[PDB]
DNA sequence: TGACTCGACATCGCGCGCTAC
DNA sequence: GTAGCGCGCGATGTCGAGTCA
């Protein structure tokens, strides 16, 4: 074996959190620095009337396609002049911006030694004079189209360290396999057909039409262990960020959900919170024509060939991975099937997750706030469990400020819905205390097992000011 | 929730153009400033915006 | 305190992805 | 496209720690 502590597990985590946040936050700088008025100027006389024309065609009523047409070829010759600025390409020191491990980390930070810092203006002068690694040249390259006027994205691929590699040694078995796919890399948007074109100038010298599959994203055992695709952002000229990853992603419900801090409700929150951080614009039709075709993707995704890949799946679950505690809703069935690679014959039965039932027994529903009516058992396990649809809120009774409590004299709260209406919730270990050296009329909340927990004290809401106070005065007791 | 301006200033200035380098400066500074982790659970935003505006300029 | 979970590593047989027509 | 072919990739099981009730 080699597996690390639960401790390692959530410094991963968080490290991957905050180096995720760091790569973003650059991506958001660098592109502020491509927007730089003086350097378009100079790039934008690169760029022949012909080409230009090409670049901005007119609109064609009778065939919108003639102009994505030119778009294209305007593109293509953008990408040819490219090369021919781009005097001096060098190479990556050391991985770049490529994925890192764990003990290549540790190891760094361990090593301090001495860096060249960079800013702002030693990447102007060397975009112009045509000097970088990849990275800089397509960053570069899209400057250029920025002053040309076209609406050129930036999109960065961030790689930070995998938080789901839980092993104590992380060793792997070559600096061509790494670069085989970009970082970096460029969107145009065609207001002709009305969708996102795709270029890497410098890696992959390729212009696609992204449809369901894209060339950019990296395929192979060995070229991902440097490249896994998980968060792919989006910059454009007036300071956006939107994260594209679905264009990129074949399988973005199966396969890169699982790599990706966003599998758990906390981490899609904490993410969103860090891209709406990054996105200092106000919404603009394009948004809605790209979210349209990402929903699209989503929904043309579907299930996956495999098992692992039906694990955790956000859609979908195989018959056999339905829990002791779910049923079938009545009058749904399976929805697909699986053929089961490498075993002869064998298919499985596919139940989409909206056709399954979460039930739970009495007491447990009250642990949630919810009762039940007239109803009836779906199943025991013994101990009758009940469907959701069979519930009910509770609403606890509601002047002096006498609760009516349970037969202990405290409030079981195991959700706010549980607070009467007039009343509210003070938690605090001597709120007890406080509550009876002023008398009152409060009540123990309950909120949980160790097995009671009496965390705190439920009062009318005229008195919680007063226990407040004294809770603040508790030394003086 | 905070931080001095001499490592948000560095930071800034990494982050912008040597991300390469990042990885010994966030551990001195995690290292320096555990109530930094649960502000970045909680509130990355406000940490995002203190990285944008090192421009009062 | 017990069912149920999560990732690594082992084992293993398929048929997948090469040339070389 | 096809046959000849070696082994890479995914299915199955266990092992330890952890999580929910």
């Amino acid at each position: 074996r080699n597996c690390s502590s639960n401790e390692e597990r959530k410094r991963r985590k968080y490290f991957h959190m905050l180096y995720l946040v760091c790569l973003m936050v650059h991506g958001f700088i660098r592109n502020e620095w491509i927007n730089s008025k003086r350097l378009s100027r100079k790039l934008s006389n690169l760029v022949p009337e012909k080409v230009f024309e090409l670049l901005h065609p007119q609109k064609d009523e009778e065939l919108p396609l003639r102009s994505t047409r030119k778009l294209l070829d305007g593109l293509k010759k953008c990408m040819e002049l490219w090369q021919k600025h781009w005097k001096i390409t060098k190479k990556y020191d050391n991985e770049g911006l490529y994925m890192r491990t764990w003990k290549e980390i540790e190891m760094s930070a361990n090593n301090k030694r001495k860096f060249k810092t960079l800013k702002r203006s030693d990447f102007l002068r060397a975009v112009s004079k045509g000097h970088g690694d990849p990275d800089i040249s397509v960053q570069g390259f899209v400057a250029m189209l920025r002053a040309c006027n076209v609406n050129a994205r930036l999109i960065m691929s961030c790689q930070p360290p995998d938080f789901t590699n839980m092993k104590i040694d992380t060793s792997l078995n070559a600096y061509k396999d790494m670069v085989k796919y970009p970082i970096f890399w460029c969107e145009v948007w065609d207001k002709f057909s009305k969708k996102w074109i795709t270029v890497d100038p410098v890696n992959l010298k390729t212009i696609e039409q992204v449809r369901l599959h894209s060339k950019l994203a990296p395929k192979g055992v060995a070229c991902c262990e440097r490249n896994m695709l998980r968060y792919v952002i989006a910059y454009d000229r007036k300071y956006g960020c939107r994260d594209v990853t679905r264009r990129y992603a074949q399988w973005m419900n199966s396969k890169v959900r699982k790599r990706r801090i966003t599998k758990d409700d906390f981490g899609e929150k904490w993410f969103r919170k860090v891209i709406t951080a990054l996105h200092h614009r106000k919404r603009t039709k394009i948004d809605d024509y790209e979210d349209q075709y990402f929903f699209r993707r989503d929904e043309s995704e579907g299930i996956p060939d495999s098992v692992q890949d039906l694990k955790n799946h956000p859609y979908y679950v195989l018959e056999q991975d339905i829990k002791q505690t779910q049923i079938v809703k009545p009058g749904c069935k399976e929805c697909g099937y699986l053929k089961v690679h490498g075993k002869v014959g064998k298919v499985l039965k596919v139940y989409a997750k909206r056709d399954i039932a979460d039930l739970k027994s009495a007491r447990q529903w009250y642990m949630n706030g919810r009762i039940l009516k007239g109803s009836r058992c779906k199943k025991v396990i013994a101990e009758r469990l009940y469907s959701f649809e069979d519930t009910e809120l509770y609403i606890p009774p509601l002047a002096s400020g006498e609760i009516t409590k349970n037969t202990f004299g405290n409030i079981e709260v195991f959700a706010p819905t549980m607070i009467p209406g007039n009343c509210c919730l003070v938690e605090n270990p001597v709120a007890i205390k406080a509550a009876r050296f002023l008398g009152v009329e409060f009540a123990p909340a309950v909120t949980s097992f160790k097995k009671p927990v009496l965390s705190g004290i439920v009062v009318a809401k005229w008195l919680r000011e007063a226990i407040e106070t004294a809770i603040d005065g508790i030394e003086f007791i | 929730a905070g931080l001095t301006v001499e490592d948000l200033l560095s930071l800034r200035q990494v982050v912008s153009g040597n991300p390469e380098a990042l990885a010994p400066l966030l551990e001195n500074i995690s290292a320096r400033y555990p109530q930094l982790r649960e502000h970045i659970m909680a509130n990355p935003e406000v940490f995002v915006s203190m990285l944008l505006e090192a421009v009062g300029d």
